[PDB]
């Protein structure tokens, strides 16, 4: 059971081309539900999976 | 903004939420505060010096408060995982 969680999402939309094709799910366990995206800049960033653009990307990573 | 990164929190053998030790982390080159209402477990330095593995001490669950994590009662046998 991993123990990595996310405290906080990231407010706004990131364009894909500012993001790398990292990515993984915090676990079900975390007090608050996030996917683990990188961007350009390796920096982590923290988005609410409930959120459509989040979904958008998780799809066309998929289908890279 | 660059807040919204991932840290590691404290699991349990209690089947609840994981929870954050205290109500600060750093990442992202920053050092964050949890936002208010974050679940916690407020640790005595006793407590954090023997903190392993497995559950060793009764843990104070609270919630975050402007960086303070505010003790609501609960205990739960709380423990790290690497």
């Amino acid at each position: 059971t991993s123990t990595t969680c996310c405290a906080r999402f990231i407010n706004k939309k990131i364009p894909k081309q500012r993001l790398e094709s990292y990515r993984r799910t915090t676990s079900s366990h975390c007090p608050r539900e996030a996917v683990i995206f990188k961007t350009k800049l390796d920096k982590e960033i923290c988005a609410d999976p409930t959120q459509k653009w989040v979904q958008d990307f998780m799809k066309h990573l998929d289908k890279k | 903004a660059r807040c919204a990164c991932p840290a590691r929190h404290l699991n349990n053998t209690n089947g609840t939420v994981l929870k954050l030790l205290g109500c600060h982390y750093f990442c992202n080159g920053t050092l964050c505060t949890a936002p208010d209402g974050y679940p916690c477990y407020n640790l005595t330095a006793q407590q954090v010096r023997t903190l392993t593995t497995y559950p060793n001490t009764s843990c104070a669950v609270g919630v975050c408060m402007k960086g303070t994590c505010v003790k609501n009662g609960t205990m739960e046998q709380c423990f790290k995982t690497p």
